[PDB]
RNA sequence: GUUUUUUCACUGACCCGGUGAGGCGGGGGGGCGAGCCGGGCUCUCGCUUCUGGCGCCAAGCGCCCGGCCGGCCGGGCGCGAC
């Protein structure tokens, strides 16, 4: 072995993984943020019932620590639906509006019937 | 010449013969610079070749 | 015992011997940062009146202060 | 009660210079094998302007002895240099100008400037604009050199530093008088916070020595002792004679 | 036979003409903070002029020797913590249905039994880290008339011990077989270290300068004359 | 002898400067002039200066080592780079 650099520098050393005696806590925190918890009701201002005839989507009220990826997934377990794209914004009042843009396979007032608003 | 002059970030959509000239140095440096110095590279290679064989030519009378 | 032979002889710190010692390992102890753990006591003998029994858990910090 | 302004210097802050534009550090080469045996071959890429500094600089760039890397040095440029030209810097470099070599290796009433004060600091001695060191005499036992500065002060200099060749280049530029307070405030703007010198007489009492008074004089011998405390040593610091200049 | 396209390009290594070959800088590395002190405090053992009480460890048993006394402790070795199990079962056997000779392991053991003079031959350690655990026995065995021998290595002399280092090993009882042996390494080693001991007291260590500070005054004295 | 002291210089704490801590000190062998008659000593050198190219990841030479069928289809180590 011989010093090409006049520099030394800490060799690789061999470091293992976690091989624990014990998991730290118990059992895994379960997903608090459900499905059910993630939409917590839809809007049936006038505003928001055009919205359902007019351009046909649904608007819902979500939890404001939902991305758009996890209220599709939400919108298409809990109403047996598919989303075409979805549009979060939080309101001056401090919870988040969910403009869900149905895909234009589904009537939104006849699901909007379905979830029971009128 | 030869290469489009726009905002740098863009380069990456543009085909590489819009980036470049078809040439030795091209797209990097100019027509002018690069002959003059296939000349420079040249005459100073051959230079070396003119010492080279008056070195020892200059040794051998000793 | 040895350490009645060690205590005697780190009494005559202006012996050779001793001043010999007292300074290359102040030289050492410079080249060292302000403060690290010495691997064992530097006097095995000073540490046995102190309380060092030399068993696991038991650690020594050689640390300098400005004078 | 208050601080001096002087003392306020040093703290920093609002002294501090102004480095921002300021082109790199201006040094020399760094002393290697092929400074201290024989010599290596370097081009001036572009001479320069440096903000603060009255002398332009030198990218030269030399060729790396071993990684296939290539260097760039930023040398005070002496008189003459031009771009393209080849520089030279070793023990065994021919003695023509804008070329440093040790000052061993040169004869007495040669003119240098960036002169190395010790072997290795890479280049501190007369190196501001149109300033030049003559190599005075040699001292081969003991290995020394005498070269006078530009203050006109021979120094007995160790002759295993370097220096390159020539006068610093923007030489003569004092001649020019400032005309106006805009060509004054513009140079110290490149430089540090120093311009507007209010004196101190003009200052109240408690912010220099030389303040107050109903007449606007000093009072006190402006001469001070080299011993005064800061806020205090202000004026002619260690005046060893003073007034107008009379002989040489 | 030969391809003519195969030509012979040598490099010129030359100042400023090829590149520098990839060549040994083992000596010119920038170290490690602990690299760099263990080696230059070996350097003040030999710059610094060590007193006789510290500089007498150098002085150490040879090869053709050592080798002689490392198989003659092999033979005395006390036990390990396996074999101990084995005769402490055999106690129990007898109980439900004397001690050989050994050497003596550490300064506190031997000390006591050499002015107490059981000690026939002691086995110095040159290399112990806190010296002033053992600076005094060279002396002390002087006095009481008990032959000391000094060994390289206090971990080989630590491995007749079934232990990591060992500071002094002093051997007490031989077998009648051994006893021939142990003398015949007292009749080497009290001649090479007790008998000329007042030699020892005024042999100071280092005081050498640099090969190239000696390189120097080496070209000076030439010079002159 | 012991001690004090003065000047010369020593390095090894301590300080400084540079570096990516890249060739330090001694010795040896190849150039160069000087000196008795092929041999030898006290020395000197170590390759690049007409140009605003180019160069790194080795050629060369030795040396060992694994099949099909002394012959072809691939690896290592030493100098070159004391």
């Amino acid at each position: 072995k011989i010093r090409t650099s006049p520099t030394f520098r800490r060799p690789k050393t061999l470091r293992l993984r976690r091989q624990p005696k014990y998991p730290r806590k118990s059992a895994p925190r379960r997903n608090k943020l459900d499905h059910y918890a993630i939409i917590k009701f839809p809007l049936t201002t006038e505003s928001a019932m055009k919205k359902i005839e007019d351009n046909n989507t649904l608007v819902f009220i979500v939890d404001v620590k939902a991305n758009k990826h996890q209220i599709k997934q939400a919108v298409k377990k809990l109403y047996d639906i598919d989303v075409a794209k979805v549009n979060t914004l939080i309101r001056p009042d401090g919870e988040k509006k969910a403009y869900v843009r149905l895909a234009p396979d589904y009537d939104a007032l006849d699901v909007a019937n379905k979830i029971g608003i009128i | 010449r030869g290469v489009r002059a726009v905002r740098p970030k863009v380069l990456m959509r543009l085909s590489k013969t819009k980036k470049h000239v078809s040439r030795a140095y091209g797209g990097s440096m100019c027509a002018k610079c690069v002959r003059d110095r296939i000349k420079r590279a040249f005459l100073i290679e051959e230079q070396k070749i003119v010492v080279k064989v008056l070195k020892a030519q200059a040794q051998s009378q000793k | 015992g040895a350490y009645k032979y060690i205590q005697e002889l780190w009494r005559k710190k202006q012996s050779d011997v001793m001043r010999f010692l007292l300074r290359v390992r102040c030289w050492q102890y410079r080249q060292l940062s302000a403060l690290h753990r010495a691997p064992r006591p530097t006097r095995p003998d000073k540490a046995r009146r102190l309380g060092y029994k030399a068993k696991q858990g038991y650690v020594i910090y050689r640390i300098r202060v400005r004078r | 009660g208050r601080v001096i302004r002087g003392q306020r210097k040093g703290a920093g802050s609002v002294f501090r210079a102004h480095v921002k534009h300021r082109k790199g550090a201006a040094r020399l080469r760094a002393v290697d094998f092929a400074e201290r045996h024989g010599y290596i071959k370097g081009i001036v890429k572009d001479i320069i302007h440096d903000p603060g500094r009255g002398a332009p600089l030198a990218k030269v760039v030399f060729r790396d002895p071993y990684r296939f890397k290539k260097r760039t040095e930023l040398f005070i440029a002496a008189e003459g240099i031009h771009t393209g030209q080849f520089v030279y810097c070793g023990k065994k470099a021919q003695l023509n100008i804008g070329n440093v070599l040790p000052v061993g290796t040169m004869p007495e009433g040669t003119i240098v400037c960036c002169l190395e004060e010790k072997p290795g600091d890479r280049g501190k001695l007369a190196r501001a604009s149109g300033n030049y060191a003559t190599v005075i005499s040699h001292n081969p036992e003991t290995k020394k050199t005498r070269v006078k500065l530009p203050s006109g002060s021979k120094k007995v200099i160790s002759s295993a530093n370097r220096a390159v060749v020539g006068v610093v280049a923007g030489g003569g530029r004092i001649d020019k008088p400032i005309l106006k307070a805009g060509r004054a405030y513009h140079k110290y703007k490149a430089k540090r916070n120093c311009w507007p010198r209010v004196r101190g007489v003009a200052m109240n009492p408690v912010e220099h020595p030389f303040g107050g008074g109903n007449h606007q004089h000093i009072g006190k011998p402006s001469t001070i002792r080299r011993d005064a405390p800061a806020g205090r040593k202000v004026g002619l610091i260690a005046a060893r004679r003073t007034g107008r200049l009379r002989g040489t | 036979v030969v391809n003519p396209l195969f030509e012979k390009r040598p490099k010129n290594f030359g100042i400023g003409q090829d590149i520098q070959p990839k060549r040994d800088l083992t000596r010119f590395v920038k170290w490690p903070r602990y690299i760099r002190l263990q080696r230059q405090r070996a350097i003040l053992y030999k710059r610094l002029k060590v007193p006789p009480a510290i500089n007498q460890f150098t002085q150490v048993l040879d090869r053709q020797t050592a080798t002689q006394l490392l198989k003659l402790a092999h033979k005395y070795r006390p036990e390990t913590k396996q074999e101990k199990k084995q005769r402490l079962l055999a106690r129990a056997e007898k109980k439900a249905a004397k001690r050989p000779p050994v050497l003596r392991a550490g300064v506190n053991t031997v000390t006591t039994l050499v002015e107490n003079k059981k000690a026939q031959l002691v086995v110095i350690a040159h290399d112990v880290d806190p010296i002033e655990l053992v600076v005094f026995l060279p002396a002390l065995c002087r006095k009481m008339g008990v032959p000391y021998c000094i060994l390289k290595g206090k971990a080989r002399l630590c491995r007749l011990v079934h232990r990591k280092t060992c500071t002094t090993v002093a051997f007490t009882q031989v077998n009648s077989e051994d006893k021939g042996a142990l003398a015949k390494l007292v009749e080497a080693i009290r001649t090479n270290y007790n008998d000329r001991y007042d030699e020892i007291r005024r042999h100071w260590g280092g005081n050498v300068l640099g090969p190239k500070s000696v390189a120097r005054i080496a070209k000076l004295e030439k010079a002159k004359a």
